[PDB]
């Protein structure tokens, strides 16, 4: 099974006063282990999960001086991009960014990523090939040519086929207590009558981790998707997740309905009846 | 472990 | 601009009387300034804290917001939310079975 590390970043202008704010944050898979805020008072990276405190004063230091130079040059590319599109000093604005990496099951490097958005649009992206631009305008085609005298991809191909896999891999193994359990849901099925002829059956899973999963309903062996109700997973708070998918069916027949439950945490899916 | 360039729009 | 969805959700299955942590998950909106409550009978809850701001492949925003909290039979919960896409505060009521 495959595993990832990632860098997500959000600048907001303040026109009003003073510097944008700015939220960074690092994933590895599910887990949230590093965050940067413009607002507190550390002014430091800090740890938001044990096994990077691990990590001596060296690490802290070059990771604070790394997120603090990538804070000051959003505030300079949100002037930039203001520019570019014609836009007043006035209102405010988001850029954000998100890069990194994954490993596959062969635990070698399968992805590259480095991409940004402007105001919750598509900006610029690095394709797959980590050699090429996706410029969504002319704006970022600008960025782009730039970026290609510059050798920038290749820069990025560097760090994401080698430091962010061999970073990625450390924090996996140092961490793997939890980064490499894997929490199989917790899986009950609920019954609610809606009226005398027909009753909600609610499949829950909880407390899975990682969050990717698949909760499916059949009705005599065949998949249904008609009268059903299936919610975003969402995050429990302890770094498990949750999920639940209903169906209504004519009251009496809940026997012919099974909820199926895929997770890299089931050897096999699980399959629930009400019976 | 985050990327050392420091790369602007 | 994207609007928030919104699920009130505890932590663990609810029991009365058994402490427990409400949940506000908001997620899938654009810009990221938002005001997240939580309530206990219409009254806004002080000791609430949030995670910090990320966001999912399409860029849309996601935060939970949560307290520790006690059920009962009574008590009705609620997460409250304003953002720039909203005319007014959506409430959301706690369901435990949701
Ligand atoms: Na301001």
């Amino acid at each position: 099974g495959s595993h990832s590390m990632r860098y997500f970043f959000t600048s907001v202008s303040r026109p009003g006063r003073g510097e944008p704010r700015f939220i960074a944050v690092g994933y590895v898979d599910d887990t949230q282990f590093v965050r940067f805020d413009s607002d507190a008072a550390s002014q430091r990276m800090e740890p938001r999960a044990p096994w990077i405190e691990q990590e001596g004063p060296e690490y802290w230091d070059g990771e604070t001086r790394k997120v603090k130079a990538h804070s000051q040059t959003h505030r300079v590319d949100l002037g930039t991009l203001r520019g570019y599109y014609n836009q007043s000093e006035a209102g405010s604005h988001t850029v954000q960014r998100m890069y990194g990496c994954d490993v596959g099951s062969d635990w070698r490097f399968l992805r590259g990523y480095h991409q940004y958005a402007y105001d919750g649009k598509d900006y610029i992206a690095l394709k797959e090939d980590l050699r090429s631009w996706t410029a969504a305008d002319m704006a970022a085609q600008t960025t782009k040519h730039k970026w290609e005298a510059a050798h920038v991809a290749e820069q990025l191909r560097a760090y994401l086929e080698g430091t962010c896999v061999e970073w990625l891999r450390r924090y996996l193994e140092n961490g793997k207590e939890t980064l490499q359990r894997t929490d199989a849901p917790k899986t009950h099925m609920t019954h609610h009558a809606v009226s005398d002829h027909e009753a909600t059956l609610r499949c829950w899973a909880l407390s899975f981790y990682p969050a990717e999963i698949t909760l499916t309903w059949q009705r005599d062996g065949e998949d249904q998707t008609q009268d059903t109700e299936l919610v975003e997973t969402r995050p429990a708070g302890d770094g498990t997740f949750q999920k639940w998918a209903a169906v209504v069916v004519p009251s009496g027949q809940e026997q012919r309905y099974t909820c199926h439950v895929q997770h890299e945490g089931l050897p096999k899916p699980l399959t629930l009846r009400w019976e | 472990r985050q990327i050392s360039q420091d790369v602007k729009l | 601009q994207r609007t928030p969805k919104i699920q009130v959700y505890s932590r663990h299955p609810a029991e009365n009387g058994k402490s427990n942590f409400l949940n506000c998950y908001v997620s899938g909106f654009h810009p990221s300034d938002i005001e997240v409550d939580l309530l206990k009978n219409g009254e806004r809850i002080e000791k609430v804290e949030h995670s910090d701001l990320s966001f999912s492949k399409d860029w849309s925003f996601y935060l939970l917001y949560y307290t520790e909290f006690t059920p009962t039979e009574k008590d009705e919960y609620a997460c409250r939310v304003n953002h720039v896409t909203l005319s007014q505060p959506k409430i959301v009521k706690w369901d435990r079975d949701m």
